[PDB]
């Protein structure tokens, strides 16, 4: 990470242009530039590089993943003064605490919203159950009622969350992480009324982000689901749109989770002091938030003296509407794991690959087993790649791997040169369409330990090669397409063998 | 792709050489 200046990650629906023009101000003022990126994945890169030492300065995210960045140790404490932690809503520094200390800075809270097309649809449905027979006469006009992503779980939340659906539940001043709340009637009923629109086809499986955007702004769809920072593409596209509060699904109110966009400041950064003064003195002021909202709509934003100033448009009164009838997400690190098995268990259920009480029943050993999988399985492919060592059970996966997954590699080098070597791995595109390979592994249908620990070792074996072509940061994200691939679709054997602890007595001696 | 195809299915081969193993 370059001393004197500094490089900013932020997702690419938000307002990262007016982030860059804040950057441009800071510069104007210090003579240090200011580099605003959007990568894909950030919230899944940022770890990544972080734990060696590489990455932003600040990173943006929801505040939801900020409590795993924390506990690996990636994360500078931040060091606001009373006066300045004044100015902004106790609630949000609340989202951004981490056993007892303040991990990033708050800058906006947000929440989804019904969007609706008023020309198409004055009138908007005040109940989920209503839409089914709205479709059918919008299709005999050439429109359809509704579309959103389907593909990240935090669209689908809400709904799932109506009648009962909760990821880990508070109590005590604490979340179980023992209880996770997908396996219940409410969620299922929730998710069953998602997968009977798509079955009825009132809604396609396959809708994303982009699909979803490009229908309701074009005036093909009469609503959609999305939070603030969509406003202003459909500014631009001239539709007359409505902003307001979700439909209810049993009477009940839709529950979108809740989170506050922050800013953390990577542990590794030699900028911290200036990290400081760009968030706490060019971002977080009345102008520095109006040039990111004034590029995409942050929501309610944390800073007392703007949110007065903003409060009166009546999306941000909705936005604040459905926020109040959700939760907060929490921070705990158990969080990212969380979020793979909801996905995986919605696109399962909507695909049909498999229902949705089976879909919803594995999530949680899911997570868990996601967690567990990709520590060891990472660990293993950096310490082979870099020749350097760096939770009984991980211990003993380790020293296991250690022993047999260099056996493997050591036994079969010929074939694995031959194999990575036809394969011809480059670039990152290349290291993406590895997880073909790691599918055909079990094309015939057959699983077994020395499968498993065959491709470990072969990720090992091409992660030791990607050190040697400049493409290290690639490891990881190897790593977790391994795990991904062993937890979509051998979950069940995986839990039938006892895991990695029938892992360690398979491999024995 | 006929290469990925043929790659997974030497390690399936090899895997279950190391199966047989342990
Ligand atoms: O879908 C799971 C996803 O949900 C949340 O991400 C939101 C984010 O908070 C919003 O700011 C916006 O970017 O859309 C994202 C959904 O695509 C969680 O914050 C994230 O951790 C989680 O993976």
């Amino acid at each position: 990470i370059e001393e004197g200046k500094l490089v900013i990650w932020i997702n690419g629906d938000k307002g990262y242009n007016g982030l860059a023009e804040v950057g441009k101000k800071f510069e104007k003022d210090t003579g240090i530039k200011v580099t605003v990126e959007h990568p894909d994945k950030l919230e899944e890169k940022f770890p990544q590089v972080a734990a060696t030492g590489d990455g932003p300065d600040i990173i943006f995210w929801a505040h939801d993943r900020f409590g795993g960045y924390a506990q690996s140790g990636l994360l500078a404490e931040i060091t606001p003064d009373k006066a300045f932690q004044d100015k902004l809503y106790p609630f949000t520094w609340d989202a951004v605490r981490y056993n007892g200390k303040l991990i990033a800075y708050p800058i906006a809270v947000e929440a989804l919203s019904l969007i609706y097309n008023k020309d198409l649809l004055p009138n908007p449905p005040k109940t989920w159950e209503e839409i089914p027979a709205l479709d059918k006469e919008l299709k005999a006009k050439g429109k359809s009622a509704l579309m959103f992503n389907l593909q990240e779980p935090y669209f689908t939340w809400p709904l799932i969350a109506a009648d009962g659906g909760y990821a880990f539940k508070y109590e005590n001043g604490k979340y179980d992480i023992k209880d996770v709340g997908v396996d219940n009637a409410g969620a299922k009923a929730g998710l069953t009324f998602l997968v009977d629109l798509i079955k009825n086809k009132h809604m396609n499986a396959d809708t994303d982000y982009s699909i979803a955007e490009a229908a309701f702004n074009k005036g093909e769809t009469a609503m959609t689901i999305n939070g603030p920072w969509a406003w202003s593409n459909i500014d631009t596209s001239k539709v007359n749109y409505g902003v307001t509060v979700l439909p209810t699904f049993k009477g009940q109110p839709s529950k979108p989770f809740v989170g506050v966009l922050s800013a953390g400041i990577n542990a590794a950064s030699p900028n911290k002091e200036l990290a400081k003064e760009f968030l706490e003195n060019y971002l977080l002021t009345d102008e520095g938030l109006e040039a990111v909202n004034k590029d995409k709509p942050l929501g309610a934003v944390a800073l007392k003296s703007y949110e007065e100033e903003l409060a009166k448009d009546p999306r941000i009164a909705a936005t604040m509407e459905n926020a109040q009838k959700g939760e907060i997400m929490p921070n705990i690190p158990q969080m990212s794991a969380f979020w793979y098995a909801v996905r995986t268990a919605v696109i399962n259920a909507a695909s049909g690959r498999q229902t949705v009480d089976e879909a919803l029943k594995d999530a949680q050993t899911g997570s868990e087993l996601y967690r567990q999988s990709l520590e060891i399985i990472s660990r293993y492919l950096r310490e082979q790649a870099t020749g350097a060592a760096d939770g009984a059970t991980s211990r003993k996966a380790l020293e296991t791997l250690r022993r047999v997954g260099d056996g493997v590699q050591r036994n079969h080098e010929t074939a694995f040169q031959g194999m990575l070597r036809k394969l011809d791995i480059k670039n990152e595109d290349d290291v993406k369409s590895l997880s073909r390979v790691m599918i055909h592994v079990f094309s015939d249908g057959v699983t077994n330990w020395g499968r498993i620990v065959t491709l470990i070792s072969f990720g090992a074996f091409v992660a030791k090669h990607l050190k040697t072509i400049n493409q290290e940061s690639c490891i990881e994200p190897l790593a977790e397409s391994i795990t991904d691939v062993l937890v979509r679709t051998k979950r069940d054997w995986l839990v039938k063998q006892r895991g990695w602890d029938g892992f360690v007595e398979f491999f024995h001696v | 792709s006929s290469t990925m195809g043929q790659a997974g299915r030497q390690l399936a081969i090899i895997g279950d050489d190391i199966n047989r193993r342990y």
